[PDB]
Parts: structure tokens; C-alpha cells; sequence
């Protein structure tokens, strides 16, 4: 938009009386529509680029920008040299400095942001006047202080400049978008820029020399171009509320910032909530009463972690932990024991040098029992927690459909792809119960998705090799719900012995006919049923220390094996080979081998150490041996 | 029963009652008195309709561009009393959903898109 | 030994790296966006692996040709493109004599 | 504009200052042939341009749109100085030989007017189409012939006639004997496997030809089109203007289908690529220290790495006396592992060579692989798509889990491993074409593991017809001794322990795939001493069939 700027003075008389001294006649002249005048912008702005101080700035991050010193007075040789004529100001910085042009920026960045575009290239020239670029320096104000949703967008934002961050599902393809428009007269050759700003299109019927009516026609290939990339994103995970769809809005990038945000990403998006008028003919000039709501995409403390470390080095961390996932059972700890585990998982490696580059070191844990009895709450309480969590049903949809699967699309004129449940849950936990019933169709395509961590679909003339990997836990149920003495437990579990090979961990929930296990079961449950919400606070921890125990270690220790830790391995797996008695000579794959070294990166990652000790070691084949005396 | 969620989970609640009987022993006597005590409670049998109509009822709407799902006797019956007829008679699909409907009263829908969870 | 098959791509790769930053039209660039740019645009079969070797043992020796320097993130490479190439194979060919002559 | 006449006048003297190999210039030659009206070509170096002027040649490339009239009308002037040529035949720049390459993922909104080259396969071949380019029109209002019309992307027609009084607003008339046309092809690309490491996300592009570029464009070409991207509603369009069908990717430049002495081959490869070929060919375990260097994960079974080095080359598609090939292929696959241990011997492959594919079973229907048929959405015409057997040509395709599967799909590919081609008329559309690919199958037994009570066709699913087609069938080995686990568990330690450090191979991967290009060069022959040798070991294998009587397991 080029808005002209109206002085506010009285009309019809030049200036009445006030001699020599300019008293209410000053700088009264402000851009029409904004409280915002350029004559005031630009000087409230060079003084920000030199008079600006921030000793609170790290060495690490701010590399080459010094710190006693102005920081934006040496980034004046840093535009020219990275080649693209975008300067990276965050909006941080503009609050610390003077509190009435960070209102202003917000309130309507409409105008203020071509204002901040100009006062650089005016600083830029007083240094390095040689050297230039391709067009001009341009402003990309990003990271703002506000965190709203969709639903919260109150009618007053308009224009302005809301950060809402989210999760980006699919992107569309290249919309070219001629801007500037470009002719060439027929007879003589003369070159005509017509800007077709606000959505205009309009050519001159008058040429240069010739001065001839039709006789300039339009060529459309030498102009300039920008791609018209459309965006998809939603309410974040994080903070979406409970009981209710997400809103998704559409956002657009143009310039540079086509194909820049991968879709599948938590990138938080600054940009302007403007509205447009739908244009329903493209001919005749026709407004539509519904609006589009659009936005013109532009670009932890120490308080917690001294506390993560404390409790690194106390012997009783590990069963405290492990006892907060039980709120109702006393007993029955061996069952959720392995999935606290399950979230951590271990530090991935890379291979690729001896032809084995992808690898994962997620642990999938297999339960079995009654769905009901002592498994309706491992299923939903791992669900509101992690926010990487995505439930979905079993029987209720389809084994296509669950994954990536094809779908027709009139509107692209091309069969694009669609999204699932699991492929979104990258690095976390997916959610998904009924594997004892489920579809004949879903089970053969979990034989590569769990194992060999690449989802390959080749049909219907589709190539795309999908490459989303998550831990997938299961809770099977035998035939009757009921363990038989007189059979094995092969024949109790329906599933092949391909599947069940793939899985690392079993449990199964006993239900003993003895009349001491009521004595410690009946009496728990009984004494928390009357009491409110008066001990829950007071025996037991919070649950804001569980999801920041897990957020550090995942990206800061990478532990790894050794020499005398890892020899122990060797033994262990030649002694649970030859088992016999149940059902013989088994377990001879390296399934188990690579399972087990899996369990002794999860456990030396909750002590805070990246060196592996032979004590780590005894507890991962621990709990093996107790999965085979349960299922025996 | 107590309906307070403690200690972060939520405990069980609302009674729970089976009957076996042919429909025929002066079983409507039974059930239309229940149906017009209860203030929430509409009078819905096993028969009479699909059991895709009161339970897993699908209606596209394609004035707004969204996908909802409703029942009919599950879904309106909030803090009152479900009456259905002939408990073992439909499909394996619509007795599935009854697990988590009844223990916490939960109605979990995840049909692919529908992520919601309705209170009732 | 791993670096006599790249001695041997010097005449040839001073045709290839002068035609790719013109057909670009990007002036500077940098080294970290160059693992995903320019690997698939120099016609060279070999791994990826040694793709920042090439960046190293060619720059130290013409100073002039090519100046540049390491930090963390998105340096600052700048290759002056605006040489003809009748002089600059001479420059190279200096250094190329010293390696087969030990 | 002055700019662009300074660019044509200087590039006519390139013609004849620059000379080629001789005192001979190369265009010499090619100015005889093209006085025949039928034969247009102008191939023009960019590497050897280079050589007499740099800064000129920038902005040829840069701006080759507006440049695309000047080098018409330059090229057509300096050949009528050779030979006085007729004024009724325009020509076409066909400018090749790019050694910068391009990325389709690698575009923004500004590459409109740039000369490069884009990489790629095509799939889909639509037929000619003409196109108006020098036209003649009539009005109807004054009953006047305008002549010289040029067509550029649009609708051009004579706004003003040539009475200065009134003109015809609406619509002209087409010329019969007096309209030029250029046909050219609607044919779409598609993106490579062997260039996605990150991202699925597949498109394709516009490409439009030449008319002397047709011919050469069928289904299965890997070729690189070269020319400039050109926008159009508002649509994308790469007009290209040659062909040149290579290696995938980078590679060499012959492979079966030019065939030369061993003289020119010299000149053209390059120095380091002949002694690494020569002292390390003449050694006795040259066939063994190939197997460990490429696999060092893998742990004894030494029958499983003699096959997977053999499968790239194999035998080769001989031709018979009636000019009909038949095999000329290796095929094997490995059973007796649930899926445990198997899947790194095709992953291993995938990464090295390029032309593989990789799917599972419930993955592949009926077609999808082979060749898919349905019906354009913007065409309404049954088209034909190939698959995945066709993009792998003279390569090797796997799969794996050969259970999860219905028996419509294993009727469909039986004339792969045994005549290597594909021949389905489906709907009156013919579309008979060839592949030699080999199928790297992996049987699943049907219980998991090789059940020792029940006989050993008892185990698999595969019949009589599907492993008579088939060529080598090994079985996995499976000892149960306490020696096997013990030696197996120290590579694991020694792989996660020392990361990047556990690999001793003698000779990299930089001259393993070197060494490929040399097998398809002397043809191996057959020597006078061999042929009463192998008439002499059937008959052992005959007898070591039948076990019982006659028939008994492996049939040969």
C-alpha cells in the first residue's frame, strides 16, 4: 500500500498570529489512516541501530557481533557479504529500547516496516558505500512477545502482527504471481513497468514514439515472478485445548521464503493477520460477504536444571519415578516399569560409512491381558502428558488409511499424498490399542514400518518411500483372557512368530486365585476412595518435573558403549539361548542381541552419564529375566 | 458414585445394571416408566432402525466443510439414564465402544480426522 | 593417496566451478548450504564424504582466486568471478608442477 | 536494443577463429549438411566458448530469452557466406553440452531466461502436435491477406490491418499452403530415485521439443533435457531443445549401446583410472577381498557374498540366429530367516548401486511395478505409465517378504526372470517393451523357521512354475552351535563400541563402482578346451536330481 500523508492544521488559514516561536505548529504532519509518520519513524530508528547496548548477549550465539559494542552497528558489514539483502531484527531487542515504537510496530506494521527499510540503507551508505547487492536492504521482524490461538483472535488485531506458533502438515506446489507488469510495442521496442499494486490490472494505450492505439502488446516471460506457496497450520499440540478440533490457518509466502519451512516442523510463524475479499468472478469487480482470513508469513532457565542434577546422583531416583505411573494399582510394578524407559529410548547413530545408515534405538515394549482390568489407564494417561502422543483407533480405521496412503485430488490436477496418525509422531510415542482383533490387512504393514524404519508404498504408479519412525507398544489378549496351566503360552498368543520375534520385552496380567493378594490390593484402593485431593499433593512429586526430565537428556548426553561394559553382553546372550523346557532351542537372532544393548543406553540415560559402567549393565538383563519367568 | 478425578486420573462412577429377559415378559411396562422419569433419558430400543442411527451416526455436512459424529443414545443421555432393548444382537463394532463409555463414561472418537472427546 | 585422484581434477574443475556460481547468479554464498547446492551440480560420481576437501587444498594456494574463512554458521565465501580464465590457468599450473616433480 | 547486437556480431567470428582439432574448424563439416533441407543442425560447445571469451558468453545464458531472434537470424547470415541458401526455411539453435547441472527441487521465481539444463527420467510419451509459428491470416472486413504473422505465446493477431480506416476485431482465417508449423511433444518427467536422499515429494514438469528431436522419445529414456524454463493460465514450461540419454545421475558414457575400439577410450578417460585397474586385476584372490571390503558387518557365509557381487554383472543379452535375445541375466534369492537378518543384504545394495528399487509385499499389487494403465484426467485417452521394472534397466530390483501376497501379481512379473520383458495389451493399447532386470527375491518360510519334522518343499510357498523360472536358489545356513553365537556377538560389540572405526576394507567404495564400466568393455569368448567339460558335469547334477526314481526336489 502508498498511502500519501495529510497535515493536521487548520484548513483555511495559513497561521494565525505565533510569531517566531512554533507553538502547536510543529511537525504535525502523520500518514493518513496510521498514527505513524515517517519523519518520526526514521529517526526514532537510526538512533536504535546506534545507540543500542545489550551486555546481556551470549559469545556463543552472537559470533562475530560484539557485545560492549553496538550489535547493529556491526552488522553493517554483515549484509553486504551474505549475499541476500535481509536483515534478522528481533523484536525483543526494540522493547529494551524505546517502549513507543515497539507499539507502534505491532499496532500496524503495514507502514512501519517499508519505514525501518529505508532508515538502514541510509546507515548502510554512511559505511560501505561500494558494495551492493541485488535490490535493497529489506526488514524481517520476527520472534514477537505474544502467544494467542485461533480461537482467541479478537476482532481489534486486525493488521497486526500476531506470532502464533504450530505444526505444518503439507504444503502446496508453485503459484506464479506476476507482480511488476512488462510490454513491448509492436512497431518500436520500449519497455513499460506498470506496478499493479492492490490487485490492479491496467495497461497503457499509449506508447513511446509510435503513439498508436493496440499496437503495445503484453509478453509475460521477461517480468518479475514470485511462487504462491500455500501453507497449512493449525493450533500447536502443546496448547490445544481438550474437547474440541483445532483451527487451521492459512498462511502464504512469497520472495525467498518459498519452500524455506519443511512441512512436518515446529517453526514459529511471524507474520500480519490481514483479510482479503474473496473475488468470486475474476472479470467483473464482486466482493464477497465472508472474508479469507490470511497471514502474509514475514520471516528454559537455570532454576530447573541445577534441581534434574541433584536427584541424578541420588540411588532412589530410579524407583521414584517409576512408582508415580501407578495412581490406583500398588502392585503390578513390573508391568509399567519398561515404559518409563520407552520415552527415552537412546542416542541415535549414524553408519552410513559400512553401507548401514538408518538405525533406531526406540524401545518397543508388548504388553497382554484384560483390556479393562488393569490396562484402561496405560492407554490414555500417556496421552495428555507427552504432548508427542497421537491416539488413534485399531478397528475404527483403515490399514491404508492409518499410514500415508493415496488419495485422489481434482483440485491440484495431481495425486498428493495424505497424512495419518503415526507418520506426524516423529521422535515420540504413538498411541494404539486393540491389537488382538485388529484388521488381517494392518498386521502384514507393520512388518517394515517398526523394523525397517522406512516406509516404502510403491503403487497405483506412486513412488514415495516414507521415512517416519516411532515406538509402537501393543497390549494383545489371549483367546479366553484367561492364562491356561494346561497349554504353553505359544498357543495362547494368536499372532505368529514372526511378530511377536519383533518385539523386545512381554508381560501378561495374572490374576492369582491366592487369599493373601487381596490382603494387599483391596485394602489400597479402599483407603484413596474416600480421600480427596488431600494427600495426592503431598506424597507424591508433580507432574511439571516429568516432562522437563525428559526435554534435556534427549539432546545433551549422548551416552555411548565401551570396553569393559560391553563384554558382559557377550555372556549374557549365550546363556538365555539354550532355554528348552517351554519351547526349545530359540532366541538364536540378533533381535534380542540388538534389544539388549538398547536397554543399557535407556538406563545410563536417566543417571546423566555418557559413560556406560558395568552396573547399568546388570539391570538391563534384569528385566528380561524377569518378562520370561511371567510368560512361564 | 464420587465423581471428583483424583490423584491426576479419574475414578469410576454411575451404576451399571444388565438384565437378561425375552422381549416379551411385559418388558415395555419396564421401560417406558424409566423413560418418561428420567428428564434425559429418550426411548430407544434395539430394534425399530440401523444400529448405525444410535450409536455411530455420520452426517456430512457440507455447508461448513467439517465431518461430525453423533449417536442417540450415548451421546444426549448426560448425567441420566441410557434405555436400550436386546443387549446382544448387534454387530461386534457398535459393542466395542461401550468399553470406554461405561467404566469412566468417555466417548473416545478417532476415526481418522474426528479427534475429539465428547462428555456424556 | 587420497588425494592424488583430486590433484588430476584440477584442470578439469576449473572449467566446472567457474561456470556454476555464474549460471547461480547468487554473488556470495557460503560452505554449510554448499553440502546441498553444489553437490549435485559438479559433475563428480565420487562420495560426498570428501566434497569439503576440494574447498581446502585449493584456496590456500591461490589466496587471490579464492579468499574465505571459517566461523560456525553460513560463512562467507567469495569467489572472484570476474577473471578471465587465460590467466587464471596459469596461476594454477604453478603449484600443479611442484606436486608430480618430488 | 544495442545490447544484444553486440553479442551476434562477435559470435559470428567465432565460427572461424577457433579452430578444433586440425586447421579445421568443426562447423566447416556441418554447413555441407545442412544446404540438404532436412537435416537442421547447430550444436554449439559451451565448453570450448569459453575459451576465446568469457564475459560475452554471460549474458547468453543469462538472458536467452530476448537472445532467441538475434542467434536465428545470425546463424542464417554467416551459412549464406558459405553457400547461397533459399528464403523459405528458418532454423532452430540447438545448443548443447552444459557441464553446470541443475536440481528440479533447485528453482525459484526468477529462473525464467537462464540457459541451464535439468536433470531427470521421462515416463509418459504423448504424440506429435503441430504449432503455428509463421502464419498468414485474412481480414474479413476489407478482404485484405496480412502477410508475416509470427506466433509468440499467445492469441497474436493483426490489431491494425493494412487500410488505415477500420480493422477486424474478431477472429481471421487460418492459410492452408501458406502456414509454417513446428510439431513438438507434451511429454512428463518425473523425478529420480537415485537423487531424493531427503523428502517424497514427486512432480513433474512441462518439457516441450524440437522438431527434429522427436524419434528418440519413448518410455524408459533417462536422458537430460536442456534449455530454458519458459512461463505461460499461468503454468511452467521447459522448452528443451536436444537430448542426450546417459548414466543416472553422473557416470560414465557408454555401457550396451556404443560400442568403439580400445585406442579412442584412452583419450577420453582419465589417467588415475588405468593403473588402479591393471596391478590389482592380475592377483589371485581378486574375487574374495571383494566380499569383506563391501560388507563388514556381515560375519562369515561366504555364499551369500560370492552372489551379490556376480548379480551386477551376470551374463549379457546375446542375440540368437533369428535375432531374438533371450536371458542374459543372474538371478538368486535366499530363504530361512524371518525377516531378521535378510534386510541388510538389500539395503546394502539399494545405497551402492543406483538402479534399485525397494518394496515389500503387500506394497505391489497387480501392476504398479510392470506397467500401469488408466485413463488421463485432461486427455481422456488410455494411457500407458511404466513402473518400477522399467526405470531399473540393466540393473537389479528387490523385495522382500515373499508371503504377505496374492497369486494374481506373481502371474503378471513370469516373464521377468525368463524372458526379461514386459508384454501387456491391456484395452487395445499395445505396449510391448523390454527390461533386464533381475529379481532379487527373499522367500519367508511359512512357520518362520525351517520346520526340521516337515520335508523342505513343506516350509515354502513357492510351486514348480515360479522356481522353474528362477535361476539360483540358495538357503540361508542355520547352525545351532555354541561356536556361531560366540563369533557373531564380537562384531556387534566391536560395530557399537567403535563408531566409524570397525571398518578395515582394503579398497574403498571410490573404485568399487570404477571397476564396473571395465566389465561391459572385452566381451569374454569361449575356448576350444571348455566345450567337453561342461557336457561332462550335467550329467553328474541329472543324477543328483533324482534321489528317488525320477522327480524328487530342485528341478534342473
Amino acid at each position: 500500500q502508498k498511502g500519501l500523508q495529510v497535515d493536521l492544521q487548520s484548513d483555511g488559514a495559513a497561521a494565525e498570529d505565533i510569531v517566531a516561536s512554533e507553538q502547536s505548529l510543529g511537525q504535525k504532519l502523520v500518514i493518513w489512516g496510521t498514527d505513524v509518520n515517517v519523519a518520526a519513524c526514521k529517526e526514532n530508528f537510526q538512533r536504535f541501530l546506534q545507540r543500542f547496548i545489550d551486555p546481556l548477549a551470549k559469545e556463543e550465539e552472537n559470533v562475530g557481533i560484539d557485545i560492549t559494542e553496538p550489535l547493529y552497528m556491526q552488522r553493517l558489514g554483515e549484509i553486504n557479504v551474505i549475499g541476500e539483502p535481509f536483515l534478522n531484527v528481533n523484536c525483543e531487542h526494540i522493547k529494551s529500547f524505546d517502549k513507543n515504537l515497539y507499539r507502534q510496530l505491532i499496532s500496524y506494521p503495514q507502514e512501519v516496516i517499508p519505514t525501518f527499510d529505508m532508515a538502514v540503507n541510509e546507515i548502510f551508505f554512511d559505511r560501505y558505500p561500494d558494495s551492493i547487492l541485488e535490490h535493497q536492504i529489506q526488514v524481517r521482524p520476527f520472534n514477537a512477545l505474544k502467544t494467542k490461538n485461533m480461537r482467541n483472535l479478537n476482532p481489534e488485531d486486525i493488521d497486526q502482527l500476531i506470532t502464533i506458533s504450530g505444526m505444518v502438515i503439507r504444503t502446496s506446489q508453485l503459484i506464479p504471481e506476476m507482480q511488476e507488469a512488462f510490454f513491448q510495442c509492436q512497431v518500436c521496442a520500449h519497455t513499460t513497468r506498470v506496478e499493479m499494486d492492490r490487485g490492479r490490472i491496467a495497461e497503457p494505450s499509449v506508447c513511446g514514439r509510435c503513439h498508436t492505439t493496440h499496437s503495445m502488446a503484453l509478453i509475460h516471460n521477461r517480468s518479475l515472478f514470485s511462487d504462491k506457496q500455500m501453507i497449512k497450520l493449525q493450533e500447536s499440540p502443546e496448547d490445544m485445548p481438550a474437547g474440541q478440533t483445532p483451527h487451521t490457518v492459512i498462511l502464504f509466502a512469497h520472495n525467498d521464503l518459498v519452500d524455506k519451512v519443511q512441512p512436518g516442523d515446529r517453526v514459529n510463524v511471524t507474520g500480519i493477520y490481514r483479510a482479503v475479499p474473496i473475488r468470486v468472478n475474476p472479470r467483473v469487480s464482486n466482493v464477497k460477504s465472508v472474508y479469507k482470513t490470511h497471514i502474509d508469513v514475514i520471516h528454559f532457565s537455570e532454576k530447573r536444571v541445577e534441581l534434574l542434577k541433584e536427584l541424578s546422583r541420588k540411588p532412589d531416583i530410579y524407583e521414584r519415578l517409576a512408582s508415580a505411573l501407578a495412581p490406583s494399582i500398588y502392585e503390578h510394578e513390573d508391568i509399567k516399569k519398561g515404559i518409563l524407559l520407552q520415552l527415552f529410548g537412546g542416542t541415535r547413530k549414524d553408519f552410513s560409512h559400512t553401507g548401514r545408515g538408518k538405525f533406531r534405538a526406540e524401545i518397543n515394549i508388548l504388553l497382554c491381558g484384560d483390556p479393562g482390568t488393569s490396562k484402561s489407564q496405560l492407554l490414555q494417561y500417556v496421552y495428555n502428558l507427552v504432548p508427542r502422543g497421537q491416539y488413534t483407533s485399531g478397528k475404527g480405521s483403515s490399514a491404508v488409511g492409518l499410514t500415508a496412503y493415496v488419495m485422489k485430488d481434482p483440485e491440484t490436477r495431481q495425486l498428493v499424498l495424505q497424512t495419518g496418525a503415526l507418520v506426524l509422531s516423529d521422535n515420540g510415542i504413538c498411541c494404539i490399542d486393540e491389537f488382538d482383533k485388529m484388521n488381517e490387512s494392518t498386521r502384514s504393514v507393520l512388518h517394515e514400518v517398526m523394523e525397517q524404519q522406512t516406509l516404502s508404498i510403491a503403487k497405483a504408479g506412486i513412488i514415495c518411500q516414507l521415512n517416519a519412525r516411532t515406538s509402537v507398544l501393543a497390549a494383545a489378549n489371549p483367546i479366553e483372557s484367561q492364562w491356561n496351566p494346561k497349554k504353553t503360552t505359544i498357543e495362547n498368543i494368536q499372532l505368529p512368530h514372526t511378530l511377536l520375534s519383533r518385539f523386545d520385552l512381554i508381560f501378561l496380567l495374572l490374576d492369582p486365585q491366592d487369599e493373601a493378594y487381596d490382603r494387599r490390593l483391596a485394602h489400597h484402593l479402599v483407603a484413596l476412595y474416600y480421600q480427596s485431593e488431600e494427600q495426592a499433593e503431598e506424597e507424591l512429586l508433580d507432574m511439571a518435573v516429568l516432562k522437563d526430565y525428559i526435554a534435556y537428556a534427549h539432546s545433551t548426553i549422548m551416552p555411548r558403549l565401551s570396553e569393559e561394559a560391553s563384554q558382559a553382553l557377550i555372556e549374557a546372550y549365550v546363556d538365555m539361548r539354550k532355554i528348552g523346557s517351554s519351547r526349545g532351542m530359540v532366541s538364536a537372532y540378533p533381535r534380542q542381541l540388538e534389544s539388549l544393548i538398547r536397554l543399557a543406553e535407556a538406563h545410563a540415560k536417566v543417571r546423566l552419564s555418557n559413560k556406560v559402567e558395568a552396573i547399568d549393565v546388570e539391570e538391563a538383563k534384569r528385566l528380561h529375566r524377569e518378562a520370561l519367568k511371567q510368560s512361564a | 458414585g464420587v465423581d471428583q478425578s483424583p490423584r491426576g486420573m479419574k475414578i469410576r462412577g454411575n451404576i451399571n445394571i444388565c438384565l437378561m429377559g425375552d422381549p416379551g415378559v411385559a418388558k415395555s411396562q419396564l421401560l417406558s416408566y424409566i423413560d418418561r422419569l428420567a428428564p434425559r433419558s429418550q426411548y430407544t430400543t434395539g430394534r425399530g432402525s440401523s444400529g448405525v442411527g444410535l450409536t455411530a451416526a455420520v452426517l456430512r455436512d457440507s455447508v461448513s466443510g467439517e465431518l461430525t459424529l453423533e449417536g442417540g443414545a450415548l451421546v444426549l443421555a448426560d448425567q441420566g439414564v441410557c434405555c436400550i432393548d436386546e443387549f446382544d444382537k448387534m454387530a461386534e463394532a457398535d459393542r466395542t465402544a461401550i468399553h470406554e463409555v461405561m467404566e469412566q463414561q468417555t466417548i473416545s472418537i478417532a476415526k481418522a480426522g474426528i479427534l475429539t472427546t465428547l462428555n456424556a | 593417496e587420497q588425494r592424488l585422484q583430486r590433484l588430476e581434477r584440477l584442470p578439469e574443475l576449473a572449467r566446472v566451478l567457474r561456470s556454476v556460481f555464474v549460471s547461480e547468479r547468487k554473488p556470495a554464498l557460503s560452505m554449510e548450504v554448499a553440502c546441498a547446492r553444489m553437490v549435485g551440480s559438479c559433475c563428480t560420481i565420487m562420495s560426498p564424504g570428501e566434497m569439503e576437501k576440494h574447498l581446502l587444498l585449493l584456496s590456500e594456494l591461490l589466496p587471490d582466486w579464492l579468499s574465505l574463512h571459517r566461523i560456525r554458521t553460513d560463512t562467507y565465501v567469495k569467489l572472484d568471478k570476474a577473471a578471465d580464465l587465460a590467466h587464471i590457468t596459469a596461476r594454477l599450473a604453478h603449484q600443479t608442477r611442484a606436486e608430480e616433480g618430488l | 536494443d544495442e545490447v544484444a547486437e553486440k553479442c551476434q556480431k562477435l559470435f559470428l567470428d567465432f565460427l572461424e577463429e577457433f579452430q578444433s582439432s586440425d586447421g579445421e574448424i568443426k562447423y566447416l563439416q556441418l554447413a555441407e549438411e545442412l544446404i540438404r533441407p532436412e537435416r537442421n543442425t547447430l550444436v554449439v560447445s559451451f565448453v570450448d566458448l569459453e575459451q576465446f571469451n568469457q564475459q560475452l558468453s554471460t549474458t547468453i545464458q543469462e538472458e536467452f530469452y530476448r537472445v532467441y531472434p538475434y542467434l536465428c537470424r545470425a546463424l542464417k547470415t554467416f551459412v549464406k557466406d558459405r553457400k547461397e541458401i533459399p528464403l523459405a526455411k528458418d532454423f532452430y539453435v540447438a545448443f548443447q553440452d552444459l557441464p553446470t547441472r541443475h536440481k528440479i527441487r533447485e528453482l525459484t521465481s526468477s529462473r525464467i531466461g537462464l540457459l541451464t539444463r535439468i536433470s531427470g527420467q521421462v515416463v509418459r510419451t504423448h504424440p506429435v502436435h503441430p504449432e503455428l509459428v509463421s502464419g498468414t491470416f485474412l481480414c474479413l472486413d476489407c478482404q485484405t491477406v496480412i502477410r508475416d504473422v509470427e506466433q509468440q505465446f499467445k492469441y497474436t493477431q493483426p490489431n491494425i490491418c493494412r487500410n488505415p480506416v477500420c480493422a477486424n476485431r474478431r477472429r481471421f482465417l487460418l492459410d492452408t499452403n501458406k502456414s509454417r508449423f513446428v510439431d513438438f511433444q507434451k511429454v512428463r518427467i518425473q523425478e529420480t530415485q537415485a537423487e531424493l536422499p531427503r523428502g517424497s515429494i514427486p512432480r513433474s514438469l512441462e518439457v516441450i521439443l524440437r522438431a527434429e528431436a522427436v524419434e528418440s522419445a519413448q518410455a524408459g529414456d533417462k536422458c537430460d533435457f536442456t534449455g530454458t524454463l519458459i512461463v505461460v493460465s499461468y503454468r511452467l514450461v521447459f522448452l528443451a531443445c536436444c537430448v542426450a540419454p546417459t548414466n543416472p545421475r553422473f557416470g560414465g558414457k557408454e555401457l550396451r549401446d556404443e560400442e568403439q575400439t580400445a585406442e579412442s577410450i584412452k583419450n577420453q578417460m582419465t589417467v588415475k583410472e588405468w593403473e588402479k585397474v591393471f596391478e590389482m586385476s592380475q592377483d589371485k584372490n581378486l574375487y574374495h577381498n571383494l566380499c569383506t571390503s563391501l560388507f563388514p558387518t556381515i560375519h562369515g557365509n561366504d555364499e551369500v557374498k560370492r552372489g551379490v557381487l556376480l548379480m551386477l554383472f551376470g551374463g549379457v543379452p546375446k542375440t540368437t540366429g533369428e535375432g531374438t535375445s533371450l536371458r542374459g541375466d543372474i538371478n538368486v534369492c535366499i530363504v530361512g530367516d524371518p525377516s531378521t537378518a535378510k534386510s541388510q543384504f538389500l539395503k546394502h545394495v539399494e545405497e551402492f548401486s543406483p538402479r534399485a528399487v525397494y518394496t515389500s509385499g503387500k506394497a505391489s499389487s497387480a501392476a504398479g511395478l510392470t506397467a500401469a494403465v488408466v485413463r488421463d484426467e485432461e486427455s481422456h485417452e488410455f494411457v500407458i505409465e511404466a513402473g518400477a521394472l522399467m526405470l531399473a534397466d540393466n540393473g537389479v530390483c528387490c523385495i522382500d517378504e515373499f508371503d504377505k501376497m496374492d497369486v494374481r501379481d506373481q502371474v503378471a512379473i513370469h516373464e521377468a526372470m525368463e524372458q526379461q520383458t514386459i508384454s501387456i495389451t491391456k484395452a487395445g493399447v499395445k505396449a510391448t517393451l523390454n527390461a533386464r532386470t533381475s529379481i532379487l527375491a527373499a522367500a519367508n518360510p511359512i512357520s518362520g523357521h525351517y520346520d526340521r519334522s516337515k520335508s523342505l518343499k513343506q516350509n515354502i510357498n513357492l510351486s514348480a512354475p515360479i522356481m522353474s523360472r528362477f535361476d539360483l536358489f540358495f538357503i540361508l545356513v542355520d547352525e545351532c552351535n555354541e561356536v556361531t553365537d560366540y563369533a557373531i556377538a564380537r562384531r556387534i560389540v566391536d560395530l557399537h563400541s567403535r563408531i566409524e572405526e570397525s571398518i578395515d576394507r582394503v579398497y574403498s567404495l571410490d573404485d568399487i563402482r570404477r571397476y564396473l564400466l571395465f566389465a561391459r568393455q572385452f566381451k569374454p569368448k569361449i575356448s576350444k578346451e571348455s566345450e567337453d567339460f561342461i557336457v561332462e558335469q550335467y550329467k553328474h547334477l541329472r543324477q543328483r536330481d533324482g534321489s528317488g526314481v525320477t522327480k524328487s526336489s530342485w528341478r534342473i
